[PDB]
């Protein structure tokens, strides 16, 4: 690759992370409440 | 089920760390062609290496699992397992990064200047901190391996320590970023 490629493929692996991370909170706040009415 | 379903998103997160752990792998390795010519990088390849190795096949058993989960609950403490070691690898992973980038800065940067004290201080903060989350998860790791056999409680404060290790993971994967960039703008 080159570092342009580089460049571009690290801002998109980054903003998938950002988006997983957001994603599994929401799911962790919904799994602690249901486990919290139970 | 949101257990299964979080255990997805952890795995995933995992997968894409592992991406751009290896995209920075990849960028120490070209810093590395242009200044030096071993010194330890011999040992650091094959650690690189065996790290790699180990974590694809944390991730692809991890994978096999999540097939299963699919639909007592032991196959997601077991899960929970690999995840686990798969954050571990990826930590160790990760310190070799670190090794290498400060290596390189030292034969062509002064560590004053440029923001390289602040990149080592929180480098070393949120090491020490994902440290402790991973001991907190081997913890409750080995306390849910017990309590089946024989619920669902410890399932989900590990999903929530796991998380934590894999965010504490994703700010140092930022920082070594942010190291290879500063070298890569000045030698190449």
């Amino acid at each position: 690759r080159t570092w342009e490629e580089w460049d571009r493929a690290i801002a998109e692996y980054a903003r998938r992370i950002e988006e997983l991370i957001r994603a599994a909170q929401e799911q962790q706040r919904k799994n602690e409440e249901a486990l919290r009415e139970l | 089920s949101g257990i299964v379903q979080q255990q997805n998103n952890l795995l995933r997160a995992i997968e894409a760390q592992q991406h751009l752990l290896q995209l920075t792998v990849w960028g120490i390795k070209q810093l590395q062609a242009r200044i030096l010519s071993s010194g330890g990088w011999m040992e650091w390849d094959r650690e690189i290496n065996n790290y790699t190795s180990l974590i694809h096949s944390l991730i692809e058993e991890s994978q096999n699992q999540q097939e299963k989960n699919e639909q007592g609950g032991s196959g997601i403490v077991q899960q929970q397992n690999n995840l686990l070691r798969a954050i571990e690898a990826q930590q160790h992973l990760l310190q070799l990064t670190v090794w290498g980038i400060k290596q390189l800065q030292a034969r062509i940067l002064s560590g004053g200047s440029g923001g390289w004290m602040e990149w080592d201080r929180e480098i070393n903060n949120y090491t020490s901190l994902i440290h402790s989350l991973i001991e907190e998860s081997q913890n409750q790791q080995e306390k849910n391996e017990q309590e089946l056999l024989g619920g669902g409680s410890g399932i989900v404060q590990q999903q929530n320590n796991l998380l934590r290790a894999i965010e504490a993971q994703q700010h140092l994967l930022q920082l070594t970023v942010w190291g290879i960039k500063q070298l890569q703008a000045r030698i190449l």
